[PDB]
């Protein structure tokens, strides 16, 4: 995945076949983009004891 | 914080001419705790949302004046000019983007 | 935190200090990663 931001526009870009991407989408918003975050996935069976 | 309106005319239309930036864990009230230590220029204190941080008061003691909170942002932000002291960053629009 | 909204609190560990080594690794471009067309 790309994603960055741009005079108000939010990029992205996406690939699953190969190494380079090619282009999902764009947004403008008007605003700056400042923080991001990664959720932790809450499961139940994929640890190593599993 | 509530910006509820701004009450103008009919065919009013509003434009700015200072525009201020801060951070994302920034809060105007100070802290309720501090409040409850010092006596002169008392500030107002509320609670503060998950993440955010209050104002910073110093407790300065001098010869003719006791304790009192010597917090930032006085008179205002639109003319305090030793603006590295309030979180309000003066900026400028940029291309593509609103204030 | 990330929101400011208490939906749920329960199972909350919050009495710890050690923050989680998180992981480290070296960017290589010289295959086409990351690079877009
Ligand atoms: C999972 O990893 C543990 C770590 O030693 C190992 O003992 C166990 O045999 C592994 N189980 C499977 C199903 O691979
Ligand atoms: C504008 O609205 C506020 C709140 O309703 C009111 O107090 C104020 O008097 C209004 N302005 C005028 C000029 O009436
Ligand atoms: C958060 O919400 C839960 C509702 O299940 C409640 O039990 C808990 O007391 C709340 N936390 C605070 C700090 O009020
Ligand atoms: C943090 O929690 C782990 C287990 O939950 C415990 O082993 C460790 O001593 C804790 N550290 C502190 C500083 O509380």
């Amino acid at each position: 995945f790309h994603f960055y931001q741009e005079r108000g526009v939010f990029y992205a870009y996406y690939a699953d076949v190969g190494m380079p991407t090619t282009f999902l989408f764009s947004l403008y918003l008007g605003t700056i983009l400042s923080h991001y975050y990664v959720m932790p996935l809450t499961c139940k069976a994929i640890s190593s004891n599993t | 914080y509530g910006f509820g309106s701004f009450n103008v005319s009919s065919y009013d239309v509003v434009y700015s001419d200072h525009c201020f930036s801060v951070n994302s864990d920034f809060c105007p009230c100070a802290d309720p705790s501090v409040v409850n230590s010092c006596v002169k220029s008392k500030p107002l204190s509320a609670i503060c949302p998950a993440g955010t941080k209050y104002r910073h008061c110093d407790l300065d003691t001098t010869l003719y004046v006791n304790n009192w909170c010597r917090c930032s942002c006085l008179p205002d932000p639109i003319s305090t000019y030793s603006p590295n002291t309030c979180p309000q960053k003066k900026v400028v629009v940029g291309i593509g983007e609103h204030c | 935190v990330i929101g400011d909204f208490n939906c749920t609190n329960s199972f909350i560990n919050d009495y710890n200090k050690t923050i989680p080594r998180i992981s480290e690794d070296v960017v290589d471009v010289s295959l086409g990663l990351g690079t877009y067309y």
